[PDB]
C-alpha cells in the first residue's frame, strides 16, 4: 500500500522565525520506508523520527520533524522511498509566506 | 460525558529496514502516546512527562517484563504464520491492537485483535467469549485458544485490569489530557491553470477533533473542497488543512470556519490580498 | 498496563 504524504510546518511560517518542518507518511504497508527532509536538494540536519505507529485499519505511519528557520531563498521538501514506488517521490513544502 | 481510552499496539516485522528494530510496542491514553518498547532497547520508556513523573521503577520493570515476553511470543508467531501460509522469506508483519474504553469511569468496550500482513486475522468477541477467525488461516488459532480457555483471563484483563490502570493514568495525566490548545490558522491562495486554490491550515491544536469548513454565500461548501485529515506535530498537537478551488477573482467570496474545543465561538478567516 | 500474551497463535 503506497504512502500518503503531507509536508507542513509546526507554526505558520515566516522568514527568519524558528519553526519545525514536518513530513508525515501514512497508509502504507509494508512498514519499511525511507523519509528524508530536504533543503535545496540536501538532507536537513537534526531530523527526529517519531515512534512508528499504525492506525485502526492496520496501516503504518511515521512522522519526521526537524527544527529549522525557513529562508525565502530556499525550497524544502520530503523525499520518500518505499517498495511500492519505482522511484523516490518528492513532496514540496508550501511556505505560505 | 467523560470518555477515556487505553490502547496498546505492537508490531513484529521480518523487514523493518537497516538499523531498525524488528519489534515495536507502544501504548496510548486518550490517543496520546505514553509508553514505547522495542526489541533493541529491550525496555519500556516514558513518552509523556506525566507517566515519567508518576510511575516508579517497579512500574517500568514490570512493564519491561511484559514487553520482553510479548517480543518473544511475536517472534514465534511470525514463524508459525509463515509456515501456515506456506511462505518463506519476503516481507511479513504481525500486528496487535487491544485495550479498553471507559465512560464516566465504567467500561464500555474491550477488544483484542490481530492482523497478519495488514489484514484482520483474529479478534476476541468478549460477549460470546469466543475468538473470531477473519481468514481461513486463523481457524487453528481460534481452535487452540478456545480449547485453552484463555477467554476468562482475557476478559478479566479487559474489564478489570485495563480499566483500573486507565483510571490511574487519567488521574496521573488529568491536566495534560484535559488541556486546550488553540490553533493558529492561516489562509493562503495559489492560482494555476485558471483555478484559484484557497487553503485553510490550522496549526497546533489540541485536542485532536476539529472541523474546518469553507463557506461561500454563508453555506458550507464541500463541492471542490478537500481535507487532508488530521495529522500530528512533533509535540502532542495536531495539524489540518482544507482546500477549495475557486474562479480567479472570487477569493473574497470565501471564508474558512474553524470549530474546535479551544474556541468558544468558531474562528472565521479570509484570504488576505 | 500491557497484557502478556497468553499463548502463541
Amino acid at each position: 500500500l503506497t504512502p500518503k504524504v503531507q509536508v507542513y510546518s509546526r507554526f505558520p511560517a515566516s522568514a527568519g522565525t524558528k519553526n519545525v518542518l514536518n513530513c508525515f507518511a501514512a497508509g502504507f504497508h509494508p512498514p519499511k520506508i525511507s523519509i528524508t527532509l530536504m533543503k535545496d536538494g540536501v538532507p536537513m540536519e537534526g531530523a527526529q523520527y517519531s515512534d512508528m505507529s499504525f492506525n485502526d485499519d492496520w496501516t503504518f505511519q511515521r512522522l519526521v520533524h526537524a527544527d529549522f528557520t525557513p529562508s525565502s531563498g530556499s525550497t524544502y521538501a520530503c523525499k520518500v522511498e518505499h517498495e511500492t514506488l519505482k522511484e523516490p517521490q518528492v513532496y514540496k513544502w508550501d511556505p505560505e509566506f | 460525558m467523560e470518555l477515556h481510552t487505553l490502547r496498546y499496539i505492537r508490531t513484529a516485522m521480518t523487514d523493518p529496514g537497516p538499523g531498525l528494530p524488528w519489534y515495536v510496542d507502544v501504548g496510548y491514553v486518550d490517543g496520546e502516546l505514553f509508553v514505547h518498547y522495542n526489541s533493541t532497547a529491550r525496555r519500556y520508556v516514558p513518552r509523556t512527562e506525566w507517566i515519567a513523573a508518576k510511575a516508579d521503577q517497579q512500574y517500568w520493570d514490570g512493564q519491561t517484563q511484559i514487553g520482553q515476553g510479548n517480543e518473544q511470543i511475536d517472534r514465534e508467531n511470525l514463524g508459525i504464520l509463515q509456515r501456515r501460509y506456506n511462505q518463506t522469506g519476503g516481507s511479513h508483519t504481525v500486528q496487535w491492537m487491544y485495550g479498553c474504553d471507559i465512560l464516566e469511569g465504567g467500561p464500555i468496550r474491550g477488544y483484542y485483535q490481530m492482523a497478519y500482513d495488514g489484514r484482520d486475522f483474529t479478534a476476541f468477541d468478549k460477549g460470546t467469549m469466543t475468538f473470531t477467525a477473519a481468514v481461513p488461516e486463523a481457524v487453528p488459532t481460534k481452535r487452540k485458544w478456545e480449547e485453552g480457555d484463555y477467554a476468562e483471563g482475557l476478559k478479566q484483563y479487559l474489564e478489570e485490569t485495563c480499566v483500573e490502570w486507565l483510571r490511574r493514568y487519567v488521574e496521573y495525566g488529568k491536566a495534560e489530557l484535559g488541556r486546550r490548545e488553540r490553533p493558529e490558522v492561516r489562509v493562503w491562495g495559489k492560482e494555476a491553470d485558471g483555478i484559484l486554490t484557497l487553503s485553510c491550515r490550522a496549526h497546533g491544536f489540541y485536542p485532536r477533533p476539529i472541523v474546518v469548513s469553507w463557506l461561500k454565500d454563508g453555506a458550507v461548501r464541500g463541492q471542490d473542497a478537500h481535507s487532508g485529515g488530521i495529522v500530528p506535530n512533533g509535540d502532542g498537537t495536531y495539524h489540518t488543512w482544507v482546500t477549495i478551488d475557486a474562479q480567479p477573482g472570487d477569493g473574497d467570496k470565501y471564508q474558512c470556519r474553524v470549530e474546535h474545543a479551544s474556541l468558544p465561538q468558531p474562528g472565521l478567516y479570509s484570504w488576505e490580498p | 498496563s500491557a497484557l502478556q500474551a497468553f499463548r502463541e497463535v
